[PDB]
């Protein structure tokens, strides 16, 4: 029970969000109305005031005399899902026969997308998402050749045993899923749920995973994100004696059921590595095209 | 009737003549978690007025060759007052911000600094020169307290992104012909309904001059930009011994 | 065994094949979804954000890299002298690129739509002015002198309380949609051009800088809409990103 | 048909109209999407609303 | 093994059978075999006209 | 022939695919199914089972393994001693692998929910005392003391005709699900301490052992939850098993 | 897997085949079609002139 | 000593907030913990061996060869299920040949 | 349809929800199960039940 | 900054000449008698 007046009228605990704006439907481009000359003093619509924090509200009908234009221009191409759902390569994984990298049959592939430019610079676009993901593994020998060979692919989520062999017990995949297919085959597809522990993936995570002093030596663990770190993918070649073809597998991902919230800045200086803005320092370039003159074209 | 205002909270009142209206971050107000968002099972602590007022941390002196400064939250408060003091005993804490950048001079200097708040504001490193080098920014760089820290490529927001897009984010401008203070209110911005205040920060604030600083010869040239900011609806949970890092 | 015949297609990976596909964990069931403010939903939202303009894109060396964030304006000879001048063509090289909306135009083959560009004086409060800005529809060369320029679309900025003023460029085209427009045939798809005239003189009284800056931002009208979803013409990668 | 309710995008405010064939609905195809928007969560997030006839500072 | 993309204008066309372009994250390619039946897709009417 | 077309996925063996295929004994009726005691329908029901936890985990030679099940208190100085501490962490190697829980959490990525510690005192009738447990949430590190010790979650035991007391160790976390906690980065998703401590002193009269045990029972709550299927991490197999 | 037989025609490229076939632009929308004189919609009318 | 477990549960233990819980009990059902197909027999069928160089072998239908599989069912005294079988051949490097 | 009844689950104490295409109902899915669950048989079997709040033993 | 901890006001100059400091009624008794050096320093109000 509360008495005191302060309490009673305190707003503590209010859970609802109260929220300036709400969404409305916009299937189609903005239509054009007619307009008229206005000689008026009072009324300024051209005239603005940036530093409020807002964009122009002056739309073309006060600023010229227009005609009345009937807009149907589409705007379903620019929804988060018809920009995403669109499969790109975000891994390529190498198991050559005689090699420095591969040359015991297997590979451990740390699912980690931002090894590619096209794909990342587009979900960075973004800070959290939020998605389903449809994947496709497309293998070949390195000249792009088709060799009647089984290969396998498992799962390993984070706590799982990692293969280190072509012969490893962990392949027995009694609890992890695998896909058994052959190079002759389609490429192998399937679909993958939202696992992160979070309520949505984050491109990125301004902190450290634990705490303690952050010296030097983990100052390798700024921006590390648990929360993305979804597992391994392992491949093999099915058998006891090594594979008789070099082979490559290209990962594709398409995203679907999309859902994104702050977006931020493009990147625009050339990506060096994985999970990590660093950019090179000496070769700090413009956003874009240059001239010789602001008078000039 | 916009130009003039009053922000009171907690014990603090704040005022302006020259102000240039208020962002609400997000187009939406700080909010307790609800208890469907919630995880944790423990009642919370809020503190309410001993924390949620305004506390102002730090200034900074605008020089006609300056190049910015950025702040991180809640990293700049976590060893002030009683907010600092929660954000220690607790593992668990989430607020809101009222932000208030303050900047005055007279009406024959001239210059026009960007203050926006980026959520998620990754630091990156200039990777040795070359690129060759994988180097990471120090917990200093990161975390740089309350003292913040000045941005060594404006341009590129030390991030290899465009400060020229930073506009996409909540923000405001202090355009000295026109006002002489920000104020952003932003609302609690994460994945999780509360997260560690030690070593997670939301945001970063950043108050960079895109429009250089300038007065003639003979007029005030000591021009301060002074950060001030207030936690709303600050909310703690899981509760131990004070923690600093 | 019930009779059906495979037909072209059978086996082909179309990437933007909107298909059914296995799911690997059956009965999982997600971490759910709390509320995150900033949610958006059409890149269309984003478009219609104001960000800034590289009107003064020449500088290159690191260190004066933020100059091209903006232009200057300073005490003329009367003469209707030119201020600035730059290509309204969103997608293509110049100018846009530095704005969020040039790029999402990247990731998109044709765009229909008025545009509008926010300049936002930076001077000292005594610092007066009225300046001409024009939008130059297709067909017009650069103008040669103010005269020529004022035939145009434009708009008379008076300096005073508010800093800013809009320069809508509306949509005049002759197709209802327009490539990237870039020099050669496609050029037929060219926006058009924008002018900044000295329409009296910046005046200023003793004691004021005589040289102040203007910020340029610019976004999309309402009636703007992208087609045709390609990749961008940038690839932010060298080698292998590790 | 009678599923389970595990996609990515349960509870969300648009409408979505998907095809599957599996009990688990992440299987499902994307869609198609609503077509809502609200600019003004980024363009105009002020506090305060001022008219496009008026003079923003006032 | 081949891979075909459809490169609107304005998308960068590749240069090499080792193009960065070839990840294809928002063109729409089409990976198929010889061996396959032939690949068939529909496409709209993409004028601006 | 019925026209079809073939998608990617065509041929492929997913091991938890979900599917259809012919039966090889047409009109087979199983043997029916008579009433036997004991079905279990979901593994949560298991967690739910306190199970011996080896707080004492340091014995490793074969005749002292059963030491291991419990551990000892005995008459002290008064000086509020340290008496044993363990990571909550339930998927984590430690104690909690002797436990049921900690067994078939391996199978799960991830789980949610509250923890809870039964402890039984097994000493003689005549021994008195009181314990101080505590439950140190994540970020505070191993209490150098008692006094540290008692501003975290904890629970004061009185020895009495109650043999046992609970401690609960209430889920706090920042996610919505912890993946299971080792050293690293994933020492994110770690759950915390427990440290038992001397609130008074363990009292015997003439007569009595000065020594007793304790034993350790462990279970979850019913808020208990676990997520995405996965391998446990031991596989108990040297070569072929014959 | 629901029990289906191929027969005879599998695979094969008739050119007159009227079928369906994936599209490779999701919800991209044409042009539309304003008025334009002298629409013909079948060659017989062609013939008459 | 009794034999059961404890009923204390977290409200009565410290001062509790509400929680509306809606995580999933789904995935630790019997049949999404064990309807996951995994290795239990391997046949070889070599040309010139010591073991089956006469072109056939019998397998004795026993899971228990296999650790993994092994242990989980173990976890259970009685089990009633049906059970699904797919079997994959290969030559011993993985390789596919017209047999 | 019309099948026969020999799946290992005929007669259960939880409805399942599954696919088929032969008569014989071994071959459906495994479908979805009911969630039901009953800790009490393990976590306490006993036969005068005690409260949270009693001491066990009195 | 340690000053900002307590009970303040931030002044901005402007055609409002003048600001007001309210000195908040905020003491453990519900008079105060004068406060002077000594053990009357109980009753002070505090300091600007
Ligand atoms: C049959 C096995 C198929 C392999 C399944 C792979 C599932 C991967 C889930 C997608 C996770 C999205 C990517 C998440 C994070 C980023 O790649 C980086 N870690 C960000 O630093
Ligand atoms: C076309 C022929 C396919 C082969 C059909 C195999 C059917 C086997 C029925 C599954 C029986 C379950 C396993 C039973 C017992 C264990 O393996 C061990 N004997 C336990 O000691």
């Amino acid at each position: 029970g509360d008495r005191v007046a302060d309490v009673i009228e305190s707003s503590i605990g209010d859970s609802v969000s109260r929220a300036l704006t709400h969404a409305l439907p916009a299937p189609t481009g903005q239509n054009t109305q007619v307009s008229s000359h206005r000689l008026d003093t009072g009324k300024v619509p051209a005239l603005q005031a940036a530093e409020i924090g807002a964009s122009s509200n002056a739309s073309d009908e006060s600023m010229i005399e227009t005609r009345c234009v009937l807009n149907s221009h589409s705007t379903a191409e620019t929804t988060l899902d018809s920009f995403f759902s669109r499969a790109g390569l975000v891994g390529e994984i190498d198991l050559p026969l005689k090699g420095t990298t591969n040359p015991n049959g297997y590979a451990n592939w740390d699912i980690d997308i931002t090894g590619y430019a096209q794909m990342r610079r587009k979900v960075e676009l973004f800070t959290y998402m939020r998605f389903d993901a449809e994947f496709t593994f497309v293998a070949c020998t390195p000249t792009g050749e088709v060799v009647p060979q089984l290969l396998q692919y498992m799962f390993v989520p984070p706590g799982a045993p990692k293969p280190d062999s072509r012969e490893s017990l962990a392949w027995q995949t009694a609890t992890n899923p695998s896909v058994f297919v052959k190079l002759s085959d389609p490429p192998a597809q399937v679909s993958v749920p939202f696992m992160s522990p979070a309520s949505a993936y984050q491109w990125f995570y301004d902190g450290y995973p634990t705490f303690g002093e952050h010296k030097q030596e983990k100052d390798l663990e700024y921006g590390a994100m648990p929360n993305n770190m979804m597992g391994t993918f392992s491949v093999r070649t099915v058998g006891t004696s090594k594979s008789k073809y070099p082979l490559v597998v290209r990962i594709y991902m398409r995203m679907k059921h999309v859902r994104a919230w702050i977006p931020r800045p493009m990147r625009n200086q050339n990506y060096l590595f994985k999970a990590n803005p660093n950019y090179a320092g000496n070769s700090i370039k413009p956003t874009g095209a240059s001239r010789t003159a602001i008078t000039t074209l | 009737s916009d130009r003039v205002a009053q922000l009171t909270i907690g014990n603090s009142t704040i005022t302006t003549q020259e102000a240039a209206n208020i962002i609400v971050g997000y187009g939406e107000w700080p909010s307790y978690c609800s208890d469907s968002d919630a995880t944790a099972v423990d009642k919370p602590t809020r503190p309410d007025v001993s924390v949620n007022r305004f506390y102002t941390l730090d200034t900074k002196l605008w020089e006609k060759s300056s190049k910015g400064w950025y702040w991180k939250f809640p990293d700049v408060l976590t060893e002030t007052g009683v907010f600092g003091q929660n954000a220690q005993f607790h593992y668990l804490y989430r607020s809101g911000f009222c932000i208030h950048v303050q900047c005055n001079a007279s009406k024959f200097h001239q210059g026009a600094l960007l203050v926006a708040v980026l959520p998620e504001y990754v630091i990156g490193t200039v990777a040795g020169g070359t690129g060759t080098e994988d180097t990471h920014p120090p917990y200093k760089q990161t975390q740089p307290g309350a003292d913040g820290f000045e941005l060594q490529h404006p341009y590129v927001l030390d991030a290899g992104i465009p400060i020229s897009q930073l506009t996409v984010c909540p923000h405001q401008w202090i355009n000295l012909r026109t006002n002489n203070c920000a104020t952003i209110i932003v609302p609690y911005i994460n994945a999780l309904p509360f997260d560690s205040a030690l070593n997670h920060c939301n945001f970063g604030l950043l108050v960079v001059p895109i429009s250089p600083l300038d007065y003639d010869q003979g007029a005030t040239p000591v021009i301060p930009i002074t950060i001030t900011l207030a936690p709303m609806c600050s909310e703690f949970a899981g509760l131990r011994q004070a923690v600093t890092q | 065994g019930f009779p059906t015949e495979l037909k072209p297609g059978t086996n082909q990976f179309l990437t933007t094949d909107d298909g059914v596909s296995a799911p690997i964990l059956p009965n999982f069931h997600p971490t759910p979804c709390i509320h995150i403010p900033g949610e958006v939903r059409n890149l269309l939202e984003l478009c219609q954000v104001e960000t800034i303009l590289e009107v003064n894109n020449v500088p290159t060396n690191a260190t004066s890299l933020m100059e091209r964030l903006r232009f200057p304006v300073s005490a003329q000879a009367g003469k209707g002298e030119l201020c600035a001048v730059f290509r309204a063509d969103p997608g293509r090289n110049g100018p846009w690129q530095s704005t969020l909306l040039g790029q999402l135009c990247g990731y998109y083959t044709q765009w229909s739509g008025s545009l509008e560009v926010t300049f936002m004086f930076t001077g000292s409060f005594m610092a007066t002015g009225k300046m001409l800005i024009a939008y130059t529809p297709p067909g017009g060369p650069l103008p040669k002198d103010r005269a020529t320029a004022m035939l145009g679309t434009h708009v008379i900025w008076d300096f005073g309380l508010q800093s800013s003023v809009t320069l809508v460029i509306p949509w005049i085209s002759n197709t209802h949609y327009r490539a990237h427009a870039r020099d050669g045939v496609f050029d037929y798809y060219t926006t058009g051009l924008v002018s900044i005239w000295y329409q009296t003189n910046y005046v200023v009284p003793i004691g004021a800088p005589n040289t102040a800056y203007i910020i340029a931002l610019a976004a999309a009208q309402k009636n703007f809409t992208m087609k045709l979803c390609k990749d961008a013409s940038d690839i932010l990668q060298t080698g292998t990103i590790q | 048909s009678h599923e389970n309710s595990n996609s990515a995008t349960e509870g969300s405010t648009i409408n979505y109209t998907t095809i599957n064939y599996y009990k688990d609905s992440y299987a499902a195809t994307a869609g198609k999407q609503s077509l809502k928007q609200d600019p003004d969560k980024f363009a105009n997030p002020v506090k305060d609303i001022f008219t496009e006839m008026a003079a923003p500072l006032k």
